[PDB]
């Protein structure tokens, strides 16, 4: 909302100014990695127990 | 007061107001205290007749 103010002399304003603004927001994407050994895998799973 | 224009439908609002200076004298003092800006530039022109 534009705060207006009635000035003192007689001119016309000739019109008040209220409208909307629309922003796109903007994305972004996070990393990361994990990365586990060849020999891991099989104790974890038990091929190897 | 209503005001008819093709793009819309204007109201605009009036509020006549008076003045009347009570004091007998000085009742008001401005003081000047800061200087910010020299709008005019200080630079050299010629006036051409």
């Amino acid at each position: 909302h534009q705060p207006l103010i009635a000035r003192d002399g007689p001119h016309p304003i000739e019109q008040p100014t209220h409208n909307y603004m629309t922003k796109i927001i903007d994305r972004r994407a996070l990393n990361a990695a994990f990365s586990l050994a060849t020999e891991a895998i099989a104790l974890l799973t038990g091929e190897a127990l | 007061a209503r005001h008819e224009t093709g793009g819309g439908v204007n109201f605009t609002l009036t509020q006549p107001r008076g003045n009347v200076d009570l004091g007998v004298g000085y009742t008001a003092v401005v003081a000047t205290a800061t200087v910010r800006n020299p709008v005019t530039d200080m630079g050299n022109l010629p006036q051409n007749f």
